[PDB]
């Protein structure tokens, strides 16, 4: 940064005479896309004979679709607590003289 | 698209015009009563006493913000303006 | 085989996208361009109203396009539309949710962010209380849960030294 | 063969959205906290909403996410003055309430801490406690005694 | 075969537990952070120790979890008024220091910010600052000046 050096007396002060109103910008994500995937389509096509050596890993595949529910289920409910806030909704008033 | 192998999409709870609508609500209460609404029933104010309250807050005395509210006023709208055109320019 | 609107080379007689699939395929019985789309899949999904309050559910379509009424968030039936809103508690997506109210059947409408509400602004009008109420609000934290102990020797082998 | 590898390529990605579900669930948690002190109200955390002295904030809809645009206080000219903690007037201390003593050559006013605005030292906006000698940096002044014009 | 199948199995499980033990240490900090603010001192943030103006909040033992009972602040009836930032009584503006100039019709008062409890405008509620020609909305009125 900018080599500056601050002058220090015991009996120095600095006070504004004057201000500026400045907007800092802020991005914070609260959400984002929501997929589900399950063995069924992905793994396996259109042949039994995928489907028939699945119920050995149906437990596995259970797990991970419970997993992708609890995913979109958290991301639904992600929106709830930050935009939520309040059960009123205020119309803005006609008149603009603020 | 992404959806033809079985990786179907869900839909989001809340569309995008309903999050509008919740900001322009919460824009509404904090421009027509402050922190009233956020903690209680909303209770009317004007927009200078709320800035004036905020000046207040911050340490300042309140009667420096009506000797120069036009200077506050247009700094604030020049803001605005300044934002939307660094925001236009990701 | 849908009716495309993009022609392609003379000689190729195929065609793929971005994610690598073969979706296009020309007819050389007339030199006719064809799509190719996967068939119509998803899951069927229940809407329950709750134990002792009702025994009909309805059957809810996650992306498979049609008493019946076609949602944003695919296709619902067995819940009749209405379009008053109130406030819901079952959620379904794409902005409307399904309700048990007067018989009595399920329905399925549009929520309501609110009560529609304006507020009087003045420049010299303000609302200073008069009066307060003392309120409790109850907030659930959890800080921990049971703690377990996984060995291998006992889980993956029983009795067998191999 | 092909499920066995199958398997591990959805606990792979399966894994990887859980840990973008909790960074979100993060994310989304100090959103929460900040549309709750920022926006709704005014937050006396310093550098919490943004740099400077937080007024206000105006929360806009952003697709999968959110944007505050807040309100600061920052100060742009500054000044130099000589100050003292304390003033003597009658072998009395004098301290400001809501002040700070300031002098440019020779006459000695009380301002604001964050704004610059004389004022004249009376025995109301300054308090009496002690004597001369506690105080190391003691000043040497009069005070107006505004009762004393009035009474008369 | 077996012994692959059962690590397989097994590595799930501690992934889950892992991320289910990531999540509740992030709940047990930010509930440790509302215990320490809410019930060990009054918090001045707003919305953060539950709705309204957090007084107190009373700490109970819960299974595997923790609750708190937050004391709020909110208002139940409010009352509209005509008010104004200032008053010229001759040549002087006077500002409220702790209050708001408030109206019922005939006469102006100075009310607190979250009660009404309406007094008399004097010279020692209020402060001088300038003239009346600065301010931009200002109303006639007289101080006591009870000396
Ligand atoms: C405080 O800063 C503001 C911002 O620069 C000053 O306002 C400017 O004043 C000059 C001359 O008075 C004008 O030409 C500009 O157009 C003003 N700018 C804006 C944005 O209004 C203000 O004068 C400064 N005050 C002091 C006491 O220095
Ligand atoms: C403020 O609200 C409280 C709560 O309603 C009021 O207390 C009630 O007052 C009525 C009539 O005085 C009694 O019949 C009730 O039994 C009171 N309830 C309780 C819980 O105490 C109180 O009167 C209100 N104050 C004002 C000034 O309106
Ligand atoms: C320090 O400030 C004081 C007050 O603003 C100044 O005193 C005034 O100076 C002007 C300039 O000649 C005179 O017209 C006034 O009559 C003075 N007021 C009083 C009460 O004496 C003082 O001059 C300033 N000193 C310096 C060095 O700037
Ligand atoms: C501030 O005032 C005090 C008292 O009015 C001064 O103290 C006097 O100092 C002189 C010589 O410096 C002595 O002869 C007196 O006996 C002292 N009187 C008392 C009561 O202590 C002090 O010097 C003044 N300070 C400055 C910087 O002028
Ligand atoms: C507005 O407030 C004033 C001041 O409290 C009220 O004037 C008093 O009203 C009481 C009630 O009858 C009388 O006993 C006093 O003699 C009045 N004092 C004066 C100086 O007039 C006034 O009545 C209030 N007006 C309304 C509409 O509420
Ligand atoms: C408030 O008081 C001021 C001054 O006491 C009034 O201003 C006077 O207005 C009259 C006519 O309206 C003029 O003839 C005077 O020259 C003005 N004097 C000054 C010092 O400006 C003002 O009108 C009063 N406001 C109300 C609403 O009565
Ligand atoms: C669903 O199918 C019907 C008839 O096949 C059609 O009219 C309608 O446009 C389809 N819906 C969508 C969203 O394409
Ligand atoms: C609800 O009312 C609107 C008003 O025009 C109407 O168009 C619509 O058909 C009604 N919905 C039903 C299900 O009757
Ligand atoms: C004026 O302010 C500067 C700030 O850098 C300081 O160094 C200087 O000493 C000040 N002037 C006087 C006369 O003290
Ligand atoms: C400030 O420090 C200098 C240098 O140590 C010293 O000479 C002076 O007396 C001090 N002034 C006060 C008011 O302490
Ligand atoms: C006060 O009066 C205004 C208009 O006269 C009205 O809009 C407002 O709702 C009233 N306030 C209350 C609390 O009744
Ligand atoms: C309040 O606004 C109205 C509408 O612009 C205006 O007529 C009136 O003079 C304003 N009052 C004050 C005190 O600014």
């Amino acid at each position: 940064g900018a080599e500056n050096s601050v002058a220090y007396s015991n009996n120095s002060i600095a006070i504004p005479t004057n201000f500026t109103i400045s907007v800092t910008t802020e991005i914070l994500p609260v959400s984002m896309t929501k997929t589900s995937v399950d063995c069924t389509m992905y793994i396996c096509g259109d042949s039994t004979e995928c489907s028939n050596l699945l119920l050995q890993y149906g437990s596995f595949c259970t797990q991970l679709n419970r997993a992708l529910t609890g995913i979109a289920v958290e991301q639904d409910k992600n929106t709830q607590e930050v935009f939520a806030q309040v059960k009123q909704i205020y119309k803005t008033p006609p008149i603009k003289d603020f | 698209a992404q959806k033809f192998n079985g990786l179907t999409v869900l839909p989001p709870l809340l569309t995008d015009e309903m999050i509008a609508q919740y900001t322009s609500a919460l824009l509404a209460g904090t421009i027509t009563s402050g922190w009233t609404f956020g903690a209680g029933p909303a209770l009317q104010i004007p927009f200078p006493m709320q800035m004036a309250y905020r000046f207040n807050g911050i340490g300042v005395t309140q009667n420096v913000l009506y000797e120069n509210q036009k200077l506050i006023a247009n700094q604030f709208n020049s803001a605005i303006g300044k934002i939307q055109d660094s925001l236009s320019s990701a | 085989l849908t009716e495309s609107n993009k022609k392609f080379l003379p000689f190729q007689q195929f065609g793929r996208d971005i994610a690598d699939t073969t979706d296009a395929v020309r007819d050389p019985q007339t030199l006719e361009i064809l799509d190719i789309t996967p068939c119509s899949f998803g899951g069927v999904s229940v809407i329950t109203p709750g134990t002792n309050t009702s025994n009909q559910v309805a059957v809810l379509y996650q992306d498979v396009n049609c008493n019946v009424f076609q949602t944003r968030a695919g296709c619902l039936i067995g819940a009749e539309h209405v379009n008053n809103s109130y406030e819901c508690d079952i959620p379904i997506g794409a902005g409307i949710c399904a309700s048990y109210q007067t018989s009595q059947s399920i329905i399925a409408y549009t929520m309501s962010l609110g009560a529609e509400n304006s507020v009087a602004y003045s420049n010299n009008s303000i609302a200073i209380p008069t009066n307060f109420t003392i309120s409790v609000t109850t907030e659930i934290l959890p800080v921990s849960m049971t703690k377990t102990s996984v060995d291998c020797t006992m889980y993956i082998c029983g009795d067998s030294t191999e | 063969r092909l499920i066995t590898g199958r398997l591990q390529s959805l606990q792979t990605y399966v894994t990887q959205q859980l840990i973008r579900a909790a960074e979100i669930r993060a994310s989304a948690n100090l959103a929460a906290t900040k549309m709750s002190e920022c926006v709704l109200g005014q937050s006396k955390r310093v550098d919490f909403c943004g740099k400077g002295y937080h007024l206000m904030s105006f929360p806009q809809s952003a697709p999968h996410g959110v944007v505050f645009l807040h309100v600061t206080y920052v100060p742009a000219q500054e000044k130099n003055f000589t100050t003292a903690p304390a003033i003597c007037h009658d072998g009395k201390a004098h301290f400001p309430r809501e002040g700070v003593f300031v002098s440019n050559g020779t006459h000695w006013f009380v301002t604001q801490r964050n704004f610059y605005e004389p004022q004249i030292i009376t025995t109301d906006n300054t308090f009496v406690s002690g004597n001369c000698d506690v105080v190391i940096g003691i000043v040497n002044n009069t005070v107006y005694d505004p009762l004393q014009p009035e009474l008369d």
